[PDB]
């Protein structure tokens, strides 16, 4: 059975997994853009 | 009074009479020994982070300092350059008089208002 | 060279504001504390939780604005907004005392996020980490007051709420329930409190007159280079000063400065162990044999049996206001009052 | 005896204080 | 030739564009009569 | 006697005090700010009774 | 609602005018 | 050093600066002060109006007392204003 | 007044324990 | 060094030092179990806090 | 020389003398153990488990070994009042005999480990120094934790080869060591679901089995090895006490909330229960029900146990004691003698007035009787000279039913009033204050003085933790930073990532 | 076969003074409270 | 039994204070070897 306390529990683990989400996908992409040089 | 309940006696009867919590000197008071005591923890952990390397593991490292040497025991620019990234650059001190003015000033100019 | 490295370079930049690995944790939460608090106490009340006014909009200023702790009623609920309190309206988690746990939370990751900060820069530019170490204190003193110490009472109600005068309420209350200042190990933190302000300008001031001329100005700071490998003030002469002053002195630098470290952080650090006992209403509340003595002899006075009386005045005179859900009611015949007043 | 204890340790600490000033390390310049 | 977008571009303003915000907000309310 | 309402605070080991309670006991309200040196009390007895040790510290 | 557009309006139009602004300068923000 | 960004003594008194902020400054002033005029402050954080403290004859707070149905006490509480 | 009586051993020990520690690792520094 | 007939049979046991799997090894599937111990600590933590009711689980002394 | 905080640095590069040192310590914890029970067992007095338990006795560690299934003395009495009870080897006595011996070989063992410091074992074969390998030990080590975690479930919680554990009913009235049947649904998360206790060792074994397994075959990571500094014992100290911190704060926790393993028979009520009137509630269930049955008030009262009763008095609530305020709870209000009965006050027109409770906050609270509705109706007043509600004035009478006064009644308001100032408390008893000679003032119980100290423990074991972290992170620039460090490195601009010298301008 | 690891300790004058003075004020504070 | 209270303390001082002087004398002597 499925309380709404565990709709509430999943929807706050793919809230926090989104947010985690998107801020590591924007941290990637900056990263591999703006390189730091070496020579 | 001359005591240590007797100090508490006097704090509370104070503010029952005064409403000293709710005055900005002894705000500023507060401000200045807790204020104080943060940057007696941070000078101190500053200077002691940055402290040259002078003595082995197996030995204290207070040794590494001679009473009147005229060298440094410790490189205040790595102290600047560690502190300036925590924060950021112009927040930090590289002028050690006017990091120590500052030391000195904070605190006394607190208890001058809450005096 | 995967992404991990490469992401690890940007993170690592130098830049304006250091960012690094621990900025994941620090920026959002720390922002987010900070953000809740302004939000809070400009646009929310504790009207609900507390029967209080306690922001801009209803008409409190800086000293009397707060973020209020949740009812008793929520006991320890982590109060999330998504949770079965508030379910997911904003507004009603406003009303209820979300914004407390909200900054409570994040500010406690945010803290860790800062000393993450403090570990990871010393280790990038070759310090010691001792500025981390002595971090430790803030947070002991934090995770003590506003965690461990409403974990062990009934409910978030009796925290900290997060305001001025909200904080001085919190500073009475435990004079009149825990006679928290007869507390020994409150007495150590103010000690160590005292003490480091009392080290900070006592060091500051010693350095400022000792230093050598090196420089014609009569203002003294441009005289120094942070390049320049000598000192810039005397230790020798600052040590005959104070053993004739005061009979002793510091004569090793690094004793000076490591003993400034651990005056302050060690006095925090007992503090938050008397805040832990005071979380199970373990209070140096009384002695035993002034109160054996007193109950028998009623010309037996103290400073101590003075100040018991004060206590009793605070509990029974803010307690219905304070705690509202209980719902004392003291008739005026039971209030405790001395002679006119 | 509790007076007589506090009063020991009250003057333990003023003898303390007596050989913490006359009978220093003393501080050498070296 | 300096960025005009910098991580600390949206530092400030992530703290600047609210604090304004929020003063206006606060500027408001000194005018509210019960 | 602190409050000058003849009732005598005790502050002193001797009189039941320990450390964290004891203390010199402020001199009392009945001679408000006078200056009260031993040689103006009729005897020790009478200055000690009114708090003289205060003034006098 | 409608107090949620003159909320939001004022901020709109302050974003497109510094937009409008720097949009040269911007752009040439490049890699 | 420097760490590579614009200076802000550079940026606040250079002309482009001004223009555009003499523009987001007062509107973001303006929209804060009408988050609060319009009400609509009141009706996001759920804080009561002047008149919507207590009912008109009622002396006792709307203290919420129950852990999961405090959500509905309040929304009772709120329509015994009406 | 009825104090503890438990009380004059543990603040005995507490003052000689710690106190005579100290002692031995000063003296036996000095002599080496 | 001293050898015993203990240390000899227990040898083997204390004879890679130093040893590892080249580069990253097993760590992505470490992260896996992390994120599962996560989820998992959370799921018990808020059943004790009332935060997460389930049908049947009656989190009192009347269990 | 080595300053005095850095003595037992000497034993890091020494694993013998290290195993030596942890064989001491293990000698000092086991002979404390049972020292403590020995002294436990001389001055526990087992004559009346229901008003005189071991948690109001100052019983420490008594609980800890009840809790497993050791209920008996070998000299014929059961903490669950039972006599002529034979308990074999496994008495009281028999648990602190055993960890005395066991003491008294590890004393031993650690002698022969430091003086034979020299083991070939220590030393690593390519390179001749001592070398640990600790990736290797963990999993050994975890493959050892997991069978006993697993065999200590399986055989010992669940009665196939052992006793069980200590298991009650909701109101902590009919306690016994009872095999447990593992709880595998989601009810085995219910923190006072005594069956989750089974399924947790023995899912939680296996998994310690299989990791084992896979700690002992799998070498780590080169990645791990070096951001972790495997090569160093102290990195695991630092990880170690994290766990035992964490573990900590658990344990303090479950203490004073409650759980299948904290039972309120050991250990006594938790300040959880005063503050939901829990006991009261179901007392009044009890007397509801009765008076339905057609009982009088006198055998409704009657019907309820002293053991149910003593539970709803706030002189066993733990958060009602003091810092100082030392030994056990007989210390301060008594030995508990008898249930006086329940007391039930009623004003000169007959309406029954309830004491108003006494909150775990207040040191001290004022005595106010109001009616059903919560209305005010007597007090105990402070100010005399314009009092409306004294007992005088309103003609305050108390009724006994039940207990040691079951049918009496006091009509004189002295009477009345020190009746009224007990009813604060909860439920009235008779004291013996003289054995004892106990002076009045409230003490915590075992489940008080353990969550304070593991509350304190675990905070400082967080700054160890922080303290040895660093020192592994960092140990590169223990005695200080670098003579010679660039001042390029460490002012900005020169290098575009901070600290790597690689990326100039 | 002298164990390589030993090392002599030291306390110079100045810590016993420093440690002397905390363990006296430290019982000065406590012994009201185990007095009680 | 009904003792003497001081007893106690007699005992423990009259054991801890011979013995710590000895203590004291006999690490001072190994450590000029
Ligand atoms: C240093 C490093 C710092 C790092 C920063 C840390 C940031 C991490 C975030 C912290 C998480 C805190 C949330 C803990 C909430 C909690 O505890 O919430 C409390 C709940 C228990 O809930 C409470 O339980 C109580 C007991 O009730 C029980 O008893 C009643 C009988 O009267 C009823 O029968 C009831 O049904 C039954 O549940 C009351 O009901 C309270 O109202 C209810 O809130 O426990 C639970 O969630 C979990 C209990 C398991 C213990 C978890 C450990 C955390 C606490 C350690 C400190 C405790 C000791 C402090 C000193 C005391
Ligand atoms: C570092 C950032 C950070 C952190 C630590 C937190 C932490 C928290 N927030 Mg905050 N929050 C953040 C950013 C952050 N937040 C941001 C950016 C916003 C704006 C949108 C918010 C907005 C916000 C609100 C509005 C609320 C919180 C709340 C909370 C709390 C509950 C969170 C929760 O239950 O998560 C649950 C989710 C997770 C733990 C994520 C799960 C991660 C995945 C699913 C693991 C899956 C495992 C997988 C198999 C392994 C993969 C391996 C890998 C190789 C891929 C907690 C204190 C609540 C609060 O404070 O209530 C009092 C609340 O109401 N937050
Ligand atoms: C059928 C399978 C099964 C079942 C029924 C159980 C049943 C149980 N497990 Mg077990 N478990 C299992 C499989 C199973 N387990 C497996 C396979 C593993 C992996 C090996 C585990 C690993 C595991 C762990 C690690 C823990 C349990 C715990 C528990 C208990 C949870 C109830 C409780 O009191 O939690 C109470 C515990 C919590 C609510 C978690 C505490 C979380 C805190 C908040 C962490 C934060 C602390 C922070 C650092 C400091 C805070 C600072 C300040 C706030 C104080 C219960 C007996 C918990 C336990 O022993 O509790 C006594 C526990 O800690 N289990
Ligand atoms: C040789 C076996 C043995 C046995 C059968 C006992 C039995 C007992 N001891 Mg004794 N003891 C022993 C050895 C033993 N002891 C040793 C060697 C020492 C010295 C260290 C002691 C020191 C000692 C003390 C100090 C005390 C006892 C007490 C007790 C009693 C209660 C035990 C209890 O609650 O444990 C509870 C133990 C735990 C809850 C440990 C939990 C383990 C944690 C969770 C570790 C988790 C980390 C792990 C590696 C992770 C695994 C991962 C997973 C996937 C598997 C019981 C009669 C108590 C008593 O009444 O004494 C009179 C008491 O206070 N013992
Ligand atoms: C986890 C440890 C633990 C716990 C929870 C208990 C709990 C209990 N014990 Mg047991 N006990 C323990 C360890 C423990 N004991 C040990 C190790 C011993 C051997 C010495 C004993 C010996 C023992 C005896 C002999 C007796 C007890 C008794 C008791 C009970 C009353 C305790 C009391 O009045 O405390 C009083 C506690 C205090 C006064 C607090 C002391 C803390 C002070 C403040 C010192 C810390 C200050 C420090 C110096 C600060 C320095 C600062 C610096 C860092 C700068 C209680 C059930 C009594 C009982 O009823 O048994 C029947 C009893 O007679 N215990
Ligand atoms: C498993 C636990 C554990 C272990 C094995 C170690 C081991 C070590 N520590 Mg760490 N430490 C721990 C926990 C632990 N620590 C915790 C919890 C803290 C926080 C308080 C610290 C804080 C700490 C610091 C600050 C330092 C160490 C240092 C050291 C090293 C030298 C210690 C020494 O010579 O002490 C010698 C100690 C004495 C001669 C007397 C100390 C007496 C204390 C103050 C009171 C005695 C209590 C008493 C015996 C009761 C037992 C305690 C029990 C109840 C828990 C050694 C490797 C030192 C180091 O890094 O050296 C390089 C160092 O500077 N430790
Ligand atoms: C829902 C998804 C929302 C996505 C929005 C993002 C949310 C995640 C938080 C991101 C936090 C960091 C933002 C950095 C923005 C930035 O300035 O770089 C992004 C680029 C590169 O700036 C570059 O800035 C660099 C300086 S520094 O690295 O920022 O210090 C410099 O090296 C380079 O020359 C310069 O062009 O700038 C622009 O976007 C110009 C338009
Ligand atoms: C010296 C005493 C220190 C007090 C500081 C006063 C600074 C003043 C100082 O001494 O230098 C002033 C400095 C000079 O700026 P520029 O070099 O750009 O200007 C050239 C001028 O010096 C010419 O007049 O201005 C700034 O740095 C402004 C700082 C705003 C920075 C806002 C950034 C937002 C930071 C967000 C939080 C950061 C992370 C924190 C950790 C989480
Ligand atoms: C909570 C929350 C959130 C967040 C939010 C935020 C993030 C906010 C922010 C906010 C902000 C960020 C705000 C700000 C404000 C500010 C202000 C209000 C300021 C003011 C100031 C002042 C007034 C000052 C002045 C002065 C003085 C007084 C003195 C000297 C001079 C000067 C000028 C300095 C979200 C979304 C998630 C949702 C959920 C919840
Ligand atoms: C040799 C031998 C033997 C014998 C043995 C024995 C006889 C043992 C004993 C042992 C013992 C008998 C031990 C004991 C121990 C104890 C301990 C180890 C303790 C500790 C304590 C402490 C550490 C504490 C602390 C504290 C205080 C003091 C105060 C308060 C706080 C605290 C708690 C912290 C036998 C025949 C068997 C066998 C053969 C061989
Ligand atoms: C059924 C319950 C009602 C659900 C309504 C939806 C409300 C959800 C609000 C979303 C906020 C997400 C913020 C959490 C993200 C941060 C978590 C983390 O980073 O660890
Ligand atoms: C949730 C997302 C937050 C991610 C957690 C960030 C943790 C960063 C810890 C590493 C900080 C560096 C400490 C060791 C070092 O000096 O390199
Ligand atoms: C060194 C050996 C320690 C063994 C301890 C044996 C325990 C003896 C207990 C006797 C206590 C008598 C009751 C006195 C308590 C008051
Ligand atoms: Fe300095």
């Amino acid at each position: 059975t499925i309380t709404p306390s565990l709709k509430g529990f999943f929807i706050g683990l793919l809230s926090g997994a989104v947010v985690l989400g998107l801020t590591f996908a924007v941290l990637i992409a900056i990263s591999q853009i703006d390189k730091v040089q070496r020579s | 009074p001359l005591g240590i309940s007797g100090t508490f006696n006097f704090m509370i009867v104070f503010q029952a009479e005064h409403n000293i919590l709710m005055h900005p000197f002894h705000q500023l008071g507060v401000a200045g020994v807790f204020g104080g005591a943060l940057f007696c923890a941070m000078h101190g952990s500053l200077v002691t982070s940055s402290l040259i390397r002078e003595t082995t593991e197996t030995e204290s490292a207070n040794y590494g300092y001679k009473f009147g040497q005229e060298e440094e025991t410790y490189n205040i620019v790595a102290a600047h350059g560690y502190f300036g990234r925590l924060i950021f650059q112009y927040a930090s001190f590289n002028n050690s008089r006017s990091l120590h003015f500052f030391l000195a000033a904070w605190p006394v100019v607190g208890v001058w208002f809450t005096a | 060279r995967g992404w991990f490295d490469i992401l690890d370079d940007w993170l690592k930049r130098d830049r304006f504001v250091f960012v690094g690995w621990s900025g994941i944790l620090l920026f959002p939460c720390a922002y987010l504390a900070l953000g809740g608090w302004l939000t809070g106490t400009t646009f929310v009340t504790s009207w609900y939780t507390h029967g209080l006014a306690s922001s801009y909009l209803e008409g409190c200023n800086f000293l009397t604005v707060a973020v209020s702790t949740p009812a008793n009623s929520m006991g320890h609920s982590l109060l999330l907004l998504w949770g079965p309190e508030a379910q997911g309206d904003f507004t009603r988690w406003c009303q209820l005392g979300g914004l407390w746990t909200f900054i409570a939370l994040h500010g406690a990751f945010g803290l860790i996020g800062f000393m993450l900060r403090q570990f990871e820069i010393a280790r990038l530019v070759g310090v010691r980490p001792y500025n981390a170490i002595a971090f430790s204190a803030p947070i002991a003193v934090f995770v003590s007051v506003f965690l461990i110490y409403p974990l062990g009472q009934s409910s978030w109600f009796f925290a900290p709420s997060f305001g001025v005068a909200a904080i001085f309420r919190f500073l009475l209350f435990f004079q009149g329930f825990h006679n928290w200042t007869l507390n020994p190990f409150h007495m150590m933190g103010v000690a160590g409190v005292l003490g480091g302000a009392l080290l900070c300008a006592i060091h500051g001031a010693t350095v400022e007159n000792t230093l050598f001329q090196d420089g014609e100005g009569a203002s003294t700071f441009r005289a120094f280079n942070p390049t320049q490998a000598e000192e810039t003030y005397s230790m020798v002469t600052a040590n005959r000063f104070w053993s004739q002053i005061f009979g002793i002195a510091f004569s090793n630098k690094r004793w000076l400065h490591f003993f400034m470290l651990f005056v302050p952080v060690t006095g925090l650090w007992m503090s938050a162990i008397g805040v832990v006992g005071l979380a199970l209403n373990l209070r140096s509340y009384d002695f035993i044999s002034q109160e054996i003595r007193a109950a028998e002899d009623p010309e037996f006075e103290t400073f101590y049996t003075k100040n018991l009386l004060l206590n009793e005045g605070i509990r029974a005179w803010m307690a219905p206001q304070d705690q509202p859900h209980e719902n004392f009611v003291f008739p005026e015949e039971v209030l405790p009052r001395g002679n006119a007043l | 005896m509790e007076t007589i204890t506090y009063v020991f340790i009250f003057a333990c600490i003023i003898a303390l204080f007596f050989f913490a000033i006359f009978f220093r390390e003393p501080p050498r310049i070296t | 030739s300096y960025p005009i977008f910098t991580v600390r571009w949206v530092a400030v303003h992530t703290l600047a564009v609210p604090t304004i915000f929020f003063l206006g907000a606060i500027a408001a309310m000194q005018f509210i009569q019960r | 006697d602190i409050d000058g309402i003849r009732e005598p605070v005790s502050g002193s080991l001797l009189y039941g005090n320990n450390i964290i309670t004891g203390a010199v006991v402020p001199s009392s309200n009945a001679i408000g700010l006078h200056f009260y040196p031993i040689w103006e009390a009729a005897s020790l007895d009478e200055w000690l009774y009114n708090g003289g040790p205060y003034q006098l510290i | 609602d409608w107090r949620v557009l003159v909320v939001l309006l004022p901020v709109l139009l302050a974003a497109g005018w510094a937009v409008r602004n720097i949009l040269p300068y911007a752009v040439k923000q490049v890699q | 050093g420097t760490t590579g960004e614009r200076p802000f003594s550079d940026i606040i008194t250079s002309v482009r600066y001004w223009v555009i902020h003499s523009i987001t400054i007062p509107a973001l002033f303006i929209a804060g002060w009408l988050f609060v005029s319009t009400g609509l402050a009141y009706d996001v954080f759920g804080t009561p109006r002047p008149d919507s403290y207590y009912a008109q004859e009622q002396r006792s707070i709307p203290l919420v007392t129950d852990r999961f149905e405090a959500k509905q006490q309040v929304e009772t509480f709120l329509e015994q204003l009406k | 007044m009825e104090v503890n009586q438990l009380g004059l051993i543990a603040t005995a020990l507490f003052v000689l324990v710690p106190s005579v520690f100290l002692i031995i690792l000063y003296v036996q520094t000095e002599s080496q | 060094a001293r050898r015993t007939w203990l240390g000899d049979i227990l040898r083997p046991l204390n004879s890679e030092y130093g040893k590892v799997a080249p580069g990253w090894g097993t760590t992505p599937l470490m992260a896996v179990f992390m994120g599962l111990f996560l989820v998992f600590l959370l799921i018990i933590l808020e059943i004790y806090n009332s935060t997460l009711i389930l049908d049947g689980v009656n989190v009192s002394w009347k269990a | 020389g080595l300053p005095w905080y850095r003595v037992h640095t000497v034993l890091i590069n020494d694993p013998g003398r290290l195993i030596a040192a942890h064989l001491m310590h293990t000698a000092l914890v086991a002979g404390w153990a049972g020292s403590m029970a020995l002294y436990e067992l001389a001055t526990f007095d087992p004559s009346d488990p229901v008003l005189n338990p071991m948690w109001r006795q100052g019983m420490f560690v008594l609980p800890f070994m009840a809790r497993l299934g050791v209920t008996g003395s070998w000299s014929g009495w059961s903490i669950t009042g039972e006599t002529g009870i034979d308990p074999g080897f496994w008495s009281f006595e028999g648990v602190a005999l055993a960890h005395i011996v066991l003491s008294g070989l590890l004393f031993l063992a650690a002698c022969w480990h430091w003086v034979y410091w020299d083991l070939e074992l220590f030393r690593d074969p390519r390179t001749g120094e001592p070398a640990l390998d600790l990736p290797k030990m963990f999993g050994i080590h975890l493959f050892l934790a997991g069978l006993l975690c697993f065999g200590f479930g399986a055989f010992h919680l669940t009665g196939l080869f052992g006793p069980g554990m200590w298991v009650s009913d909701p109101y902590g009235l009919t306690g016994s060591v009872q095999p447990v049947a593992p709880e595998w649904g989601p009810d085995g998360f219910n923190p006072y679901n005594p069956g989750g206790v089974v399924a947790h060792h023995i899912a939680a074994g296996i998994v310690g089995i299989i990791a084992g397994l896979f700690h002992i075959l799998v070498r780590p990571p080169q990645r791990l090895y070096k951001a972790l500094r495997m090569g160093n014992i102290e990195t695991v100290l630092s990880s170690s006490i994290a766990a035992v911190f964490f573990a900590a704060f658990v344990v303090a926790g479950t203490m004073w909330y409650g759980s299948a393993t904290t039972p309120i028979e050991l250990f006594g009520p938790t300040r959880y229960q005063w503050d939901s009137s829990y006991f009261q509630q179901e007392i009044n269930r009890r007397v509801q029900a009765s008076l339905a049955s057609g009982a009088t008030l006198e055998e409704a009262w009657s019907a309820i146990p002293e053991k149910l009763a003593f539970y709803d008095y706030i002189g066993n609530n733990p958060a009602k004691g003091g810092l100082f305020r030392t030994g056990p709870m007989n210390k301060g209000d008594g030995i508990a003698q008898a249930w006086k009965g329940h007391a039930v006050f009623r004003n000169k027109e007959g309406e029954e007035l309830f004491v108003r409770r006494m909150p775990a906050f207040f040191e001290s609270f004022p005595v106010i009787l109001t009616d059903k509705n919560g209305v005010v109706k007597a007090d105990i007043p402070f100010r005399r000279a314009e009092s409306k509600y004294s007992f005088e004035q309103q003609g305050v009478t108390v009724s006994f039913y039940g207990g040691e006064l079951n049918g009496q009644t006091f009509t004189d308001p002295p009477t009345v009033k020190s009746y009224a100032r007990k009813a604060i408390f909860g439920e009235i008893f008779e004291f013996d204050t003289e054995t004892l000679n106990s002076d009045g003032i409230f003490r915590t119980s075992p489940r008080g003085w353990f969550t304070f100290a593991h509350a304190v423990f675990a905070l400082l074991f967080f700054f160890g933790h922080i303290w040895h972290g660093a020192r592994t992170l960092f140990r590169d620039v223990f005695s200080g930073i670098d003579p010679e460090l660039s001042p390029e490195q460490v002012e900005w601009g020169f290098y575009q990532k901070v600290g790597d010298v690689t990326t100039r301008r | 076969e002298p164990n390589p690891n030993r090392q002599p300790v030291e306390l110079n004058r100045t810590s016993l003074y420093l440690g002397l003075l905390l363990i006296l004020v430290l019982a000065l504070l406590f012994s009201s409270y185990f007095f009680n």
